[PDB]
């Protein structure tokens, strides 16, 4: 092989690997329990469903019948 | 980074030769004993000549790794693996390629009863051992060294002379696997610092004296079993005696060298 | 070169032969089945490659959302 | 990481003996319940209870012996030698294992094996 | 080579692990009562160690815990 | 006091379930336990569940147990054993369970100590909820078949499995 | 004190089931009966909590658990019947051949 | 209104098809005109078809399974995680069914109800995966369990099968009662059974001194039930006896699908909920106990089925190490381990079922197999080496992660235990290879060749086991996707 080119890809590997060694270690530090996951809309199902059944017999405030 | 070499004869084809021989032999009936014998012998001889050519184009002035080529594993390219040799590994590739045809020739007379399984096992051993000697990565060095245990186990157990081959094969497998697991622990220990297993990078990172001591102990656990060093040498007499002749040749001439190669290649530098 | 179609066709042919061998039958007992296996293997390999690309695409967005949720902590 | 205590080596040894006796009583209870009763005792209740209580007492005695001698020798090593490490406690584990389990097992190889095993455990700790 | 190293090696290791596997196999006694008793014991151990280990630390230590467990192997 | 009486009856009847030498007698005591449970349910105001415990536990399940145990004609030699040697193992397991599990509610649900003062006058009455009172039955039926109908249907699948299994394991057609 | 008294009632039923498992090593029919006792205790736990919490979820699940208890007893007694039919006896020494 | 039920199209179809097959089987099995034909294979083929159509409906309608999520919220929760879990469950059920036809016709097991019970248990496990409330989880678990109790006792004149059933029903019912007690304690302490509500109540407090002993013991009892289900030590001893005494197709089915379903449940209950370090310690200690006991007991075994049962116990220990460490990579590794163990178990039981045609029972019965069927002996050897975790076979992933987590969570006793148990496992796995290749017995057993179904399944699983590490990207990406979807 050509000694000049062989010795040059050798430099690109290291320069690229010393400065490339940071990206993957950031994923390993990602929290498994995200910040405020219960805030995520998928977890607030009852907050959006229950108002739709708030007038259903069986879960009404007793005074709602007296005024309606 | 694709590190593809420019030379025509490279490492990957020398890896592929005995693999292709094994696949072809998979499908040839055991009645065609002559064809099986000739195909195995010729594949091994072509691999030997290929290694001789690799010697010819060796450059004896550089401290770098020569004929370096790369093989991608994932499209993410976080983990990418390299093969390459130097002046410490070249002659071991040559010795492996030279010894394998000798093994096929030693069992020439008994091949009618040996079958194609004998030649296939030795060709697979050849492929795995050449890979081991040609790896610029701790993890792949691990993976391909452990792989030789399976065909070596089969070689000792099936074509050994007497029933002591049972105990010999068990002990060979278990001792070698224990050492290998120790060096797997060392590999993971290294990966946690560096985030990589590429040999070239590890040659340019600085390890603390303390963690150098402990990683060296973990490497020593594998290598001293491999060498062998006392008192973990007792598997060797049993295994090297009970194995068939060609099995003993491969065990003593190549497999024993893997511990000293590991000392030269990872532990000392 | 070494395309997914060729790897898949070889794997399908190998599957039919391996299946025949396991049943102690000649390698080429029902050759039209070997053709069928080559076709199915090629199809499966190509589909697997496409699915791998799509899987990486979805994982990218999902990691992006995870990163945004994590970065919301330092606000 | 360890500053929640009041210590006292004699208290350590006494409390270790008591804890060992409790653990041995529970262990003997479990062992006695696991086993079957002899065929000549199927129709009579009292001797089964007697044998269970005897097993309880024997195992409480031996486990109290280990749990006392262990801490006692451990403290008697770190007091005269006046040092804190895993070496103190490995000696105690060895002597406890050897002495008690070889008195019960009536063999020296068992004593050595038990002492060595008890040291590697306390060494890990 | 054929003496202490064999005893503190493949010969001794094979013997002890054979006896231990022997002992563990006998635990699977075939009696449904043993299997239920084991589940009850595991449940009791769970409650005892993981919730009723608050005031126990005054009289106990972790060292003695693990020692007595290993010591149980050398019984009878 | 009344809960003391019912709990004492349940305790004795349950001990008889687990300690009677004759299994037919065990089934009969089991029936006494379900009667006492129904009494507790009546104290809680759950008359539907009180009646259903009689209909299903005593009227159907216990009848099944009684039919099977009676036709077995078990001899005491096959199931006899002395239990005096279990008193310690039951003592530790019972006590640990007793100390932990009878008092688990005490820290979360602290009892109100009854004082020498009439707290009954502090009971506040809201007549709005009393205009149209719902029975236990209609409160349950408002929910089973509409808002939680999937669980209802899965229970049906469970019963279908029971029917199929009963046939496949025991049927010998003449 | 109502809630602690209702809970300890169900609790004694559960402990009695546990004891019935512990005390009946030669009598697996009573072992099945002890398991039903535990299931009854859990059912009672759901009903008491429903009242205490003023919530209906405890009551729906109680009904469904009754369905499960019924199916469980049916299948269990079928398995008992076929075991007896094969062996001619219910003694525990004839159901100990699987081991190790 | 009708479009709301698009969220349950897969389940509706499979239930209806199961009813159709029940009616078909009972109508024609009783037919004098047709001379009471055995219908186990006919119904089996139709049920395999039904499973595949269910898989098509589910996989091709991925967004539609999330339709009307508010309306369905108090009943179940479908997302990407449940999507992939259910697809894998259906694939496993299809493979297990395909492995049963030689058993049906050669043994003459004519009971078509076997297939119906398998399909109903698959329905139960589907509902298990999507369960998002303690009540729904319990009901689905019970449906699954009752189906297994019945099929474990299907050989109703066999001493072994009846013994298996009796032990299973008693121990299963006991564990279910314990789990239900835990559920009742949690409800009483929190007023909630929906997983979202439980997450909101329990998050941010764990054990903040004033810990709800009711919540803490409810979690413990539920964990005990879960550990029984995954056959974790010390709640394991039902598994070897049931696995050995049940009909071998039952044993194959029990070895795979319930693990997938219950691990989905465990992830969504614990991982998505909150008591915390206590429960990860539960699974940590049970993992260590399972690895040690599985290794030793498997080393003691002389019979194939018992060996595989103890092997599965050890491997669930390896898998639970991932749950214990409580990280995105831990969950991903648990999923990878489940997938690979399932494929390997399918391979192993395809071989076992093939060999059951000549009544294989003992390991020594494999003697001279490398002579009487060389390609079968090699295939079985690849499975064993994969079980041992020898690289580059697929089984190496679980070992690699076990040690990765041992040095990631910071646990060196765990690493030591892993090394020792891995070596013990390798010994008892290569003992089988020695029996097939090295031994020269005086009497040989000649085995009948396997059917096409098992040969094809074996051929595909054997290529996967040998070649997975050449192209492992899709599994890695899909498992990372699923691990993330649990919280986002
Ligand atoms: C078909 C087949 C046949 C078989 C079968 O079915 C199947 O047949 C079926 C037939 C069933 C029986 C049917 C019927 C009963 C009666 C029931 O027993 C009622 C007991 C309840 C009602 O008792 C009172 O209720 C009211 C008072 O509460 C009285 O009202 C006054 O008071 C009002 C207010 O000022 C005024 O406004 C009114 O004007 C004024 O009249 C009312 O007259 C009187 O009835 C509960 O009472 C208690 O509960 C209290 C709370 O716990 C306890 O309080 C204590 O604890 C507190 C702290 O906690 C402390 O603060 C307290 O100081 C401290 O005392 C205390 O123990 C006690 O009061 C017990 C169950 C049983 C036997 C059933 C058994 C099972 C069966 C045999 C079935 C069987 C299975
Ligand atoms: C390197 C990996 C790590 C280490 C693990 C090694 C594991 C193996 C252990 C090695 C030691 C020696 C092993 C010897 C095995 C070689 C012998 C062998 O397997 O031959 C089989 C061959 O087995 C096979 O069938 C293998 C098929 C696998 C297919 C894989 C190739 C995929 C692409 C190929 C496309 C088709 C062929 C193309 C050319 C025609 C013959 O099987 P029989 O049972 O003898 O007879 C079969 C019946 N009949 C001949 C009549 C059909
Ligand atoms: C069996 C291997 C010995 C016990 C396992 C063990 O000690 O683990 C170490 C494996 O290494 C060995 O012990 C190998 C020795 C085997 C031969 C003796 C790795 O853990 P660590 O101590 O490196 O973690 C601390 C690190 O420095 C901080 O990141
Ligand atoms: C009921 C039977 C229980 C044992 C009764 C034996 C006589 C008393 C022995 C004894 O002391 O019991 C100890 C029981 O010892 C053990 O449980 C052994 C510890 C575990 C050993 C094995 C570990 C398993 C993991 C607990 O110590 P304590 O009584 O001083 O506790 C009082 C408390 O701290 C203050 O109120
Ligand atoms: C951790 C640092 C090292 C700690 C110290 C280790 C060295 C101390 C010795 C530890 C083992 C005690 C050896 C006891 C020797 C007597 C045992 C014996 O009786 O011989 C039997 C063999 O048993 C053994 O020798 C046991 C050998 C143990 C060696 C290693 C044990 C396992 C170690 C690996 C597991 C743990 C790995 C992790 C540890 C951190 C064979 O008996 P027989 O059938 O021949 O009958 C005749 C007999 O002589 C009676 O007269
Ligand atoms: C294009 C190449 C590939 C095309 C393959 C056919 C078209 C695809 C259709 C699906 C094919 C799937 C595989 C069919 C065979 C499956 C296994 C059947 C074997 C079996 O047990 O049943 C046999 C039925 O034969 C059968 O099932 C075969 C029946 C006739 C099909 C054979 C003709 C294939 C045509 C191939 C190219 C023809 C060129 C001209 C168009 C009876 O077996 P048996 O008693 O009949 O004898 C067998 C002598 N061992
Ligand atoms: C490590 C340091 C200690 C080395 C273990 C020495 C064990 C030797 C021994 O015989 O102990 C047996 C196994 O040990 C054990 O009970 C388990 C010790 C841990 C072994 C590694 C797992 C106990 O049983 P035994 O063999 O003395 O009883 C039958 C006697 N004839
Ligand atoms: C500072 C000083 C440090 C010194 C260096 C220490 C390093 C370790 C040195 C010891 C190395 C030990 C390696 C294990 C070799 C065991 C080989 C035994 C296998 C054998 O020959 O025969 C078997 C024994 O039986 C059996 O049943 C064997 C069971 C398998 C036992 C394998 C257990 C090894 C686990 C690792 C222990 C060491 C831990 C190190 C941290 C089969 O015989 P069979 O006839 O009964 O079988 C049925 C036959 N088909
Ligand atoms: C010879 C050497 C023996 C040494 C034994 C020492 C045991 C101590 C282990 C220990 O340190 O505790 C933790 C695990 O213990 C444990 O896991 C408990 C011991 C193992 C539990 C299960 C053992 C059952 C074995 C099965 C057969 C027994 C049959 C009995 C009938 C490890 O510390 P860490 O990793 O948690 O550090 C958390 C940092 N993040
Ligand atoms: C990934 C690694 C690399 C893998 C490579 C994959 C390549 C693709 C596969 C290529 C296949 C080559 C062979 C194709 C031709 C065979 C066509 C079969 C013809 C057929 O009708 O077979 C029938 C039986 O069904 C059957 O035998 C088929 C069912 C067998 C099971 C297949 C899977 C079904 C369930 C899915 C399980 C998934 C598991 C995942 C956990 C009847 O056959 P016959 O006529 O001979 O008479 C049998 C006596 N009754
Ligand atoms: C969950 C899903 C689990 C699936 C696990 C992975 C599939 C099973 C793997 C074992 C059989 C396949 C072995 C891999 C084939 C060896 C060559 C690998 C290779 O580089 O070929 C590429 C993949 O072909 C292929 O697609 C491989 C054949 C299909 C399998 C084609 O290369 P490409 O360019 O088309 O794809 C973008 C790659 N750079
Ligand atoms: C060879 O000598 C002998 C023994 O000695 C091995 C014995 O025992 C016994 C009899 C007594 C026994 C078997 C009691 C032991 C029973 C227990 C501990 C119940 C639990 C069941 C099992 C299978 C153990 C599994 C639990 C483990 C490994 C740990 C628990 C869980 C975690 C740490 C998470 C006899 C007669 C004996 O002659």
């Amino acid at each position: 092989e050509n000694p000049e080119e062989r010795d040059r890809k050798a430099r690109e590997h290291i320069y690229e690997m010393h400065e490339r060694c940071k990206k993957i270690k950031e994923m390993w530090a990602l929290p498994i329990r995200p910040y405020g996951f219960w805030t995520f809309e998928r977890h607030n199902a009852q907050l959006r469903w229950d108002p739709q059944i708030s007038q259903v017999a069986g879960r009404r405030d007793p005074y709602d019948d007296l005024l309606e | 980074l694709e590190h593809f070499c420019e030379c025509y004869f490279n490492l990957s084809g020398l890896i592929l030769c005995p693999v292709l021989g094994s696949i072809i032999l998979l499908f040839i009936p055991n009645s065609r004993i002559r064809l099986i014998r000739l195909i195995g012998l010729c594949a091994s001889l072509i691999t030997f000549l290929y290694s001789l050519v690799l010697w010819i184009q060796f450059d004896s002035s550089t401290a770098k790794f020569q004929f370096v080529e790369s093989l991608r594993w994932l499209p993410y390219e976080n983990i990418n693996f390299y093969l390459g040799i130097d002046g410490i590994s070249l002659f071991f590739v040559i010795l492996t390629t030279f010894l394998i045809p000798i093994c096929i020739l030693v069992g020439w007379s008994g091949m009618r009863s040996y079958g194609k399984e004998y030649i296939i096992a030795f060709l697979i051993c050849e492929f795995l051992m050449i890979a081991v000697f040609c790896m610029l990565d701790l993890l792949l060095f691990y993976v391909f060294f452990e792989s030789v245990l399976i065909p070596m186990f089969i070689i000792i157990g099936v074509w050994g002379s007497r029933q002591r081959k049972i105990k010999a094969a068990y002990q060979f497998f278990l001792y070698t696997l224990l050492g290998s697991l120790f060096m797997l622990l060392a590999i993971l220990l290294i990966l946690f610092q560096t985030g990589t297993t590429d040999l070239q990078i590890l040659l340019t990172t600085e390890f603390s004296e303390r963690r150098q001591i402990f990683l060296w102990i973990a490497f020593f656990a594998s290598f001293a079993v491999k060498v062998p060093m006392v008192p973990v040498h007792i598997w060797l007499p049993e295994a090297h005696v009970e194995a068939p002749t060609a099995g003993s040749v491969i065990l003593a001439g190549i497999l024993l060298k893997f511990g000293t190669y590991g000392f030269l290649r990872f532990s000392i530098p | 070169p070494i395309s997914a179609t060729m790897v898949g066709a070889l794997l399908g042919l190998g599957t039919q032969m391996y299946s025949n061998a396991l049943r102690k039958l000649p390698y080429m007992r029902h050759p039209w089945e070997h053709v069928v296996g080559m076709g199915l293997g090629a199809v499966f390999a190509n589909q697997l490659v496409k699915w791998d690309v799509k899987l990486k695409e979805d994982l990218d967005v999902m990691l992006a959302k995870a990163r945004a949720a994590n970065e919301r902590r330092y606000f | 990481r360890y500053l929640e205590e009041e210590d006292g080596p004699l208290m350590k040894t006494i409390k270790g003996s008591i804890t060992g006796f409790g653990a041995g009583t529970i262990y003997g209870t479990i062992l006695a319940t696991w086993k079957d009763v002899p065929r000549v005792e199927r129709n009579v209740a009292l001797p089964g209870l007697i044998r269970t209580l005897k097993m309880m007492g024997t195992h409480g005695l031996t486990f109290a012996a280990i749990g006392g001698v262990y801490i006692g020798v451990e403290q008697l090593v770190q007091n005269f030698r006046s040092k804190r490490d895993f070496y103190n406690g490995a000696i105690g584990g060895f002597v406890a294992g050897a002495s008690v389990l070889g008195y019960r097992a009536r063999s020296i190889p068992t004593a050595i094996a038990a002492g060595a095993t008890l040291a590697v455990t306390s060494a890990l700790i | 080579d054929k003496g202490a190293i064999e005893i503190l090696g493949p010969y001794g290791i094979s013997y002890t692990f054979r006896r231990l596997a022997e002992r563990i196999s006998q635990l699977q006694s075939g009696f449904v009562y043993h299997y239920a008793f084991a589940m009850l014991l595991g449940l009791t151990l769970f409650v005892t160690f993981f919730c009723m280990w608050d005031s126990l630390s005054s009289w106990v230590d972790n060292r003695l815990s693990f020692i007595l467990i290993v010591s149980s192997f050398y019984t009878k | 006091m009344i809960l003391s009486v019912l709990s004492s009856l349940a305790l004795v009847s349950g001990l008889m379930v687990v300690r009677a030498k004759n299994p037919v007698h065990s089934v009969l005591f089991f029936i006494l336990v379900f009667c006492d449970t129904s009494g507790l349910l009546l104290l809680l105001g759950l008359d539907f569940f009180a009646m259903i415990f009689l209909v299903v536990y005593i009227g159907a399940i216990a009848v099944l147990f009684l039919f099977v145990v009676m036709m077995f004609h078990i001899q005491i030699a096959e199931i006899h054993e002395e239990v005096l040697r279990y008193l310690p193992v039951s003592g530790i397991i019972g006590l640990i369970f007793w100390w932990e599990m009878f008092f688990i509610l005490d820290n979360e649900s602290i009892p109100l100590l009854p004082t020498q003062r009439n707290t009954t006058s502090l009971r506040y009455t809201v007549y709005a909820g009393k205009v149209r009172s719902w029975t236990n039955l209609e409160t349950l039926g408002n929910l089973l078949y509409t808002y939680y109908f999937v669980w209802f249907l899965v229970s049906s699948l469970i019963l279908l499995v029971a029917m199929i299994g009963a046939i496949v394991l025991t049927m010998h057609r003449t | 004190m109502d809630l602690i008294k209702y809970f300890t009632f169900s609790m004694i039923i559960f402990i009695l089931g546990i004891w019935g498992i512990l005390l009946n090593r030669r009598n697996i029919l009573i072992m099945l009966m002890s398991i039903e006792l535990m299931l009854l205790a859990v059912n009672l736990n759901f009903l008491v909590f429903s009242v205490s919490l003023d919530d209906m979820m405890g009551q729906v699940f109680a009904l469904l658990v009754l369905t499960v208890a019924a199916a469980e007893s049916a299948i269990g007694l079928a398995i008992f019947v076929i075991t007896f039919r094969v062996r001619g006896t219910i003694a525990v020494e004839f159901i100990n051949s699987i081991q190790g | 209104m009708f479009n709301l039920f698009l969220a349950v199209f897969p389940e509706i179809f499979i239930i209806n098809a199961t009813f159709i097959l029940l009616i078909h089987g009972v109508v024609f099995s009783t037919s004098k005109k047709y001379d009471y034909p055995p219908l186990a294979s006919n119904v089996g083929w139709l049920g395999l078809l039904s499973v595949l159509i269910t898989l098509l409906l589910l996989a091709a309608g991925a967004p539609l399974l999330t339709i009307a999520h508010l309306f369905w919220n108090n009943l179940f929760r479908r997302d990407n995680f449940t999507y992939f879990c259910q697809i894998f469950l259906l694939l496993s059920t299809a493979g297990t069914i395909s492995m049963c036809f030689d058993f049906f016709d050669q043994e003459r097991f004519d009971a078509f109800e076997f297939i119906v019970l398998i399909l109903l248990s698959t329905c139960g496990m589907l509902f298990m995966i999507s369960a998002y409330d303690l009540i729904a989880m319990y009901l689905a678990i019970e449906l699954q369990s009752l189906c297994f109790y019945v099929i474990a006792a299907s050989k109703r004149k066999s001493e072994f099968s009846t013994e298996a059933g009796l032990k299973y029903l008693i121990l299963g019912a006991f564990s279910s009662g314990i789990l239900l007690f835990g559920c009742s304690m949690i409800y009483g302490s929190t007023g909630a059974t929906h997983f979202d509500q439980l997450a909101k109540i329990l998050t941010g407090y764990e054990i903040t001194g004033a810990r709800s002993s009711g919540i803490f013991m409810g979690i413990l009892f539920i964990a005990v039930g879960f550990l029984f289900k995954i056959t974790a030590v010390p709640f394991h001893m039902w598994a070897p006896d049931i696995y050995e005494g049940s009909p071998t197709p039952v044993t194959a089915f029990l070895s795979i699908a319930p693990k997938i379903s219950i691990f989905a449940n465990i992830l969504r209950v614990f991982i998505y909920g909150s008591y915390g370090a206590t429960l990860q310690q539960i699974f940590f200690f049970c993992s260590i106990a399972s690895m040690i006991l599985g290794a030793l007991a498997a080393m003691a075994q002389t019979k194939v089925k018992r060996l595989l049962a103890y092997s599965s116990i050890g491997h669930v220990g390896y898998i639970c190490i991932g749950f214990s460490c409580g990280t995105i990579e831990g969950i991903q590794s648990l999923l990878i381990g489940i997938f690979i163990y399932a494929l390997m178990t399918m391979d192993a039981f395809a071989i076992v079922l093939a060999l059951r045609q000549t009544r294989v029972k003992y390991i020594a019965d494999l003697g001279a197999l490398a002579k009487t069927n060389p390609i079968l002996a090699i295939t079985f050897s690849i499975t064993m080496f994969s079980y041992a975790g020898i690289p580059p076979l697929a089984g190496f992933c679980s070992k690699f992660y076990l040690f990765f987590a041992a040095l990631g969570c910071g646990a060196y006793f765990l690493a030591l235990v892993g090394v020792v148990t891995s070596v013990i496992g390798c010994f008892y796995y290569i003992r089988l290879v020695k029996r097939m290749f090295f031994d020269t017995p005086r009497t040989w057993i000649l085995y009948e060749p396997m059917d096409r179904n098992k040969s094809l399944l074996l051929a595909m699983t054997s290529f996967f086991i040998t070649l997975f590490l050449l192209y492992p990207s899709p599994l890695f990406s899909v498992t990372h996707q699923m691990a993330l979807s649990l919280y986002l």
